[PDB]
């Protein structure tokens, strides 16, 4: 370990430094498109006073990943920026970004500053409206947008923001879905608050020239996936139920999940093509619930893991799809004792489980037992408590097995300053990383890993690893030590280009300064077909036949060698062959009716939501694991 | 002041 010489020389022509006005102004950074290297900075001065009277906002435009950038304020003549609404960036490498200009008292309508060049050129639009929220794209056609207004009227473009009609009046809530439809819920007589409960939920396939009135006595609605949720009052009282369709609402079911009171709420934790993860909030604000995973028509609901985190009237949860892994979502729970423990599942919420304790730690002042212990993940939640946590957890589907963390070693997640954990296979096996919170980011799919400590002191080192954490070689980019504030790569982690974001020590002012370091040099060479290396995905016992089976099949990777030092490419695509394994009655979930005492699928005599889902339909007990693949084997 | 990277299309959780 320490394999690299030389490396400073290969860095130092590579760092590239650019200052950007003082820290009387805010910055805010956005990327549009990826292959561009096209990134824009808002800095934007506001003294906000009874009245607007003094601000003022400058644009920058960088298309070298962020190395140097362009002064375009001119482009939108000299005009304010409101940051409240963002840099609206469309979708793939359309190129469309929208800026929401201030405008002055009494005017009837907003303004807006819209570029579809990658922020070339620009051009002014006076809208008919002033806008409320930020202005949705739809994800079929960059050129359709949808817009609500401070009078809660639905407005939609057809022509990128040039002309804006009102579709709607009464709009509460509104989202694309596919093939450029528009679903939305609309009030009656009172305000979407006073409303809520009693609104309707409306669909449009054609932009507004035609309506369908595909539901009533809504609360609210969701898209997950492929399925369309609402929730729905139960007539003559105050309790709600979910209710799920699968065409776009022209007809709907009612969902085997149980109705819940105004102080609970239901989430979509996650969704895709196969299934939903649904949490139900316990009632009487117990700041924890319960965590369904749905069938493929998103119906019938398992319970999948119960006493899970999550805070009242949402906002935090530390549930995390661990990206890097097929299957694999860490999260927290509440003991019955109080305590918070992490809980991992490697089969798409089938069974959870204790993380493994780490190779080079000890087990903290939580732990009963000094040897024997578990990994806590620090996320969203630890970030609400003010907790010593600069980033939740990091992963990456092209970096496959990697999952970066902070975390603490014992019975609970610790008050402590965590250090910082690194699996590479997807969360099975575990080791401390770097000693200390850090800020992290992953480069080249993998192929380099960068760090930065959190310090209340300035800083000028980052830290760098070509072997995915195990060796850490120190790089000091600049003789004038920063405030650090964030990193900035290109989405994606298919990029060499790191940015180092941060503010000056104190001299005759502080100013924003960014360091962005291209890793070109350090590696050097592609990756030939010798860099990679042959892994078997959920290994627990290689001897056995069924070794690596989850959701009935295994995945054999080509990942990249620790040892080899290699750029694997922007190109570069994840390489990976199926084995389809045999069906077992793991391979299927219960359908409604029946359960496992034990493992068996077996009827029940009906009481709850279970007996509700009945009254309010054929079935041999058993249905098939959404997403799951095997072929053969078992089968009733 | 105030320092934002804010992501474009940040998967926020869908309340019902
Ligand atoms: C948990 O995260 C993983 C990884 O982010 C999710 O799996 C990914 O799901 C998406 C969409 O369901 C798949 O996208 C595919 O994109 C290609 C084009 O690039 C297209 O040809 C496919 O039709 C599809 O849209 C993607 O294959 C898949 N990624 C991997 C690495 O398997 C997963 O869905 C998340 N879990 C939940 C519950 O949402
Ligand atoms: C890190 O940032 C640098 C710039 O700071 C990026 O450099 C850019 O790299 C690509 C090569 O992949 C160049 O692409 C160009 O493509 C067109 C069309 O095929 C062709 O006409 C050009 O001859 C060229 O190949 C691009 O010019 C280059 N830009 C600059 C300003 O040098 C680099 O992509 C980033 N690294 C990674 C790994 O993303
Ligand atoms: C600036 O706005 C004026 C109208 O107030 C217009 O004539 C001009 O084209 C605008 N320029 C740009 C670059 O948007
Ligand atoms: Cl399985
Ligand atoms: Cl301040």
């Amino acid at each position: 370990c320490g394999r690299v010489r030389d490396f400073v020389a290969k860095l130092a022509n590579n760092t590239h430094q650019h200052v950007f006005d003082d820290l009387r102004g805010s910055v805010s950074l956005s990327w549009v498109g990826d292959s561009t290297g096209v990134i824009l900075v808002l800095t934007t001065f506001h003294v906000p006073l009874v009245i607007m009277t003094f601000g003022q906002s400058k644009l920058y435009r960088s298309e070298d990943y962020g190395k140097n950038f362009k002064d375009i304020t001119d482009l939108i003549n000299n005009t304010f920026i409101r940051t409240e609404f963002g840099m609206a960036i469309g979708p793939e490498n359309s190129g469309k970004v929208v800026l929401t200009a201030e405008v002055s008292g009494g005017s009837r309508g907003g303004r807006i500053f819209r570029s579809s060049d990658f922020a070339k050129n620009f051009v002014q639009t006076d809208l008919p409206f002033h806008p409320l929220t930020q202005m949705m794209y739809s994800p079929q056609n960059s050129d359709y947008l949808l817009a609500l207004s401070t009078e809660n009227g639905l407005w939609v473009s057809k022509n990128f923001g040039g002309k804006w009609e009102e579709i709607h009046k009464a709009v509460c809530l509104a989202k694309w879905g596919s093939d450029n439809t528009i679903f939305f819920t609309t009030y009656a007589n009172g305000s979407c608050k006073a409303d809520l409960g009693a609104l309707e939920l409306w669909r449009t396939s054609d932009l507004g020239k035609s309506f369908k009135t595909i539901g009533v006595k809504i609360y609210s609605f969701g898209l997950g996936g492929r399925f369309l949720f609402a929730s729905v009052m139960a007539d003559k009282d105050t309790t709600r139920r979910i209710h799920v369709s699968t065409d776009q609402g022209d007809t709907w079911s009612m969902a085997q999940l149980p109705s819940v009171g105004q102080e609970q709420f239901y989430s979509i934790l996650a969704a895709n093509d196969d299934m939903v993860f649904m949490h139900v909030d316990e009632p009487g604000d117990t700041g924890f619930g319960t965590i369904f995973t749905s069938d493929d028509r998103g119906i019938v609901y398992s319970k999948s893991l119960d006493r899970h985190l999550y805070t009242t009237t949402g906002g935090e949860t530390d549930f995390t799809n661990v990206t890097s892994l097929r299957g694999v979502y860490i999260t927290s729970v509440l003991s019955e004792d109080n305590s918070i423990q992490t809980m991992i599942t490697f089969d798409q919420g089938g069974r959870w489980t204790h993380l493994r304790k780490p190779e080079n730690s000890e087990c903290d002042a939580t732990a009963k037992n000094k040897n024997e212990c578990s990994l806590h993940i620090h996320a969203s939640y630890s970030i609400s408590q003010k907790l010593n946590v600069p980033m939740a957890p990091l992963s990456e589907p092209n970096a496959v097995g990697i999952v970066i963390a902070h975390g603490s070693v014992g019975d609970a997640i610790s008050v402590m300053v965590p250090d910082v954990y690194i699996s590479d296979d997807g969360g099975y096996s575990w080791t401390k990383m770097l000693e200390g919170p850090h800020y992290y980011t992953i480069l080249d799919s993998g192929g380099i890993i960068v760090a930065i400590e959190h310090s209340s002191r300035p800083i000028n080192v980052i830290k760098f690893s070509t072997d995915e954490g195990q060796c850490w070689q120190t790089y000091t980019f600049t003789r004038d030590p920063i405030y650090f504030t964030g990193l900035a790569s290109e989405p994606g982690a298919r990029s060499m280009n790191i940015s180092i974001w941060g503010f000056t020590e104190s001299f005759l002012t502080s100013q924003w300064v960014s360091y962005t370091i291209d890793f070109k040099d350090i590696l050097e060479r592609n990756c030939e077909e010798k860099d990679y290396t042959i892994w078997l995905a959920h290994s627990t016992d290689p001897e056995d036949y069924e070794d690596g089976c989850i959701l009935g099949y295994k995945e054999q990777f080509l990942r990249l060698r620790k040892s080899s030092v290699c750029q694997n490419g922007r190109d570069y695509v994840v390489t990976k062959q199926p084995s389809i394994c045999l069906c077992s009655l793991e391979d299927f979930l219960c359908d409604f009716g029946y359960y496992r005492p034990e493992s068996k699928c077996v009827e029940q005599p009906l009481k709850g939501h279970d007996l509700e889902f009945c009254l309010y339909l054929t079935t041999n007990g058993y249905r098939k694991i959404p997403g799951d693949k095997c072929q053969g084997g078992v089968n009733p | 002041p105030r320092w934002d990277a804010p992501l474009r299309d940040p998967a926020l959780r869908q309340l019902l």
